[PDB]
């Protein structure tokens, strides 16, 4: 029987497999069989933990979707992976070094058993966004149909434009989202964040993602909202972020420093399946 | 003539760990296949004796350079891939049956020396992360390595 776990992180459901102590080969056919909720297990994504390829790393892990293709989204599943290798006794380290389809990460398991991730240093240079603007301001004006808006823009690796809203439920996500998402001044579109500041260390946020709309959890959008709120002088260097999918904790000492995102991963179940 | 009736030669394998939870990875002489030290039991020795002898002759470590943290309960077997069996040499050896030891290096790295022998089977070593051997070992040993590294993980993980 192949052992597996189900875990939930960043609002996604992972089947998680220890392929370090288990010998199993995840062909696309096996993966699709496993994705089937009546024939197999059923999952949003499959996280497979493997021995490292590099003697200075602790593990490698891969993510596969239900079609049986490998997914390479940066930081995807990192929280569940770190908690998982600890829960299963594959490691006892709190700073776990791991390679993924997108490169190498160091994940830290906090004493609260949350997982902290280095996201890099935010970039406000409009060329790097890319954003149509002559120079970087802490705030920008943009026309958006009948409306005029104020916004911050930053790159976390992908483009973000963040609006301060007075309440995320009385926020026209559905109408302003698409208009700014593909606005002229974003050559590559942008993720549109709607940030209700509750306290200097507590934000509510809804994000209209690039070409995807509303998702329950976009970690890079939480990073982005906090980064501009800080750059704009509105936020403490340690912010709780409340999204539809749950809660993230961002931390950042400002320019010259990297931004840290911290988040939970829930262990849902263990299970066996014969192949 | 140590070969059992089944054609398995009795062997010991050695997993040497340091305090940080790395394990010693040894390069086979005149090649670039890597592996843990392993060696035959001789007529008349116990597993532990063969292990200490292999340890000194191939790695240069004495009984006081290490301590035994754990050893495998039962024997682990692997079959040599059919192409590797010397069929003309009687009795024929078709595999190995191994007892494995986990050792902690208690003295410094400079006590290692892969040239205590003049017929050395290993010409180099390095520290690797604990699970890296399970991937990098030759395919016909991987099953054994997986089981061995699984059995030893709890002991190694309980090194603060
Ligand atoms: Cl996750
Ligand atoms: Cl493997």
């Amino acid at each position: 029987s192949m052992q597996f776990s189900k875990m939930h992180g960043l609002g996604n459901d992972f089947m998680v497999v220890d392929a370090v102590t288990q010998n199993v080969f995840f062909s696309p056919e096996l993966i699709r069989r496993l994705a089937d909720r009546h024939l197999g297990v059923g999952f949003d994504q499959l996280l497979v933990v493997e021995p490292p390829y590099d003697p200075e790393l602790d593990f490698h892990y891969r993510i596969f979707n239900a079609d049986g293709s490998e997914v390479a989204q940066c930081g995807n599943g990192a929280r569940c992976f770190a908690r998982f290798v600890r829960l299963k006794g594959l490691t006892n380290k709190r700073d776990i070094r791991v390679s993924t389809a997108n490169g190498r990460m160091v994940l830290t398991v906090t004493d609260d058993d949350l997982v902290r991730v280095n996201m890099g240093e935010p970039n406000f240079e409009p060329s790097a966004v890319p954003f149509r603007a002559n120079k970087a301001e802490k705030t920008y004006i943009m026309r958006a149909a009948e409306q005029t808006i104020l916004c911050g823009v930053v790159s976390m690796g992908n483009p973000h434009c963040v609006i301060q809203v007075d309440d995320v439920d009385t926020a026209a996500v559905e109408t302003l989202g698409p208009v700014l998402e593909s606005h002229e001044r974003f050559p590559e579109r942008a993720n549109i964040g709607f940030m209700q500041v509750v306290k200097r260390e507590h934000i509510r946020l809804r994000v209209y993602e690039r070409g995807a709309g509303e998702t329950q959890a976009c970690g890079s959008g939480a990073c982005a909202a906090v980064a501009v709120g800080i750059q704009q002088g509105l936020l403490a260097e340690e912010v709780r972020v409340e999204l539809p999918g749950g809660r993230l904790d961002i931390a950042w000492k400002g320019p010259g420093h990297p931004l840290y995102m911290t988040g939970p991963a829930v262990h849902v179940y263990d299970g066996f399946i014969h192949l | 003539s140590m070969i059992d009736d089944d054609g398995y030669r009795p062997n010991v394998g050695i997993v040497i760990c340091n305090r940080q939870g790395q394990v010693m990875w040894a390069r086979r002489f005149g090649q670039h296949s890597w592996q843990f030290p392993q060696g035959g039991i001789n007529p008349g020795e116990s597993a532990e004796q063969a292990m200490y002898r292999e340890l000194f002759e191939e790695v240069g470590l004495s009984r006081k350079d290490v301590r035994i943290l754990a050893s495998t309960r039962n024997w682990l077997r692997y079959k040599l891939p059919k192409r590797l069996v010397r069929w003309d040499t009687k009795p024929v050896c078709i595999g190995q049956k191994q007892k494995w030891f986990l050792l902690q290096l208690v003295s410094g790295d400079a006590e290692i020396n892969m040239q205590t022998s003049s017929t050395p089977e290993f010409d180099g070593w390095r520290w690797v992360s604990y699970w890296y051997p399970v991937r990098q070992v030759v395919s016909f040993k991987r099953d054994v390595y997986r089981r061995v590294m699984k059995e030893f993980a709890s002991v190694v993980m309980s090194l603060q």
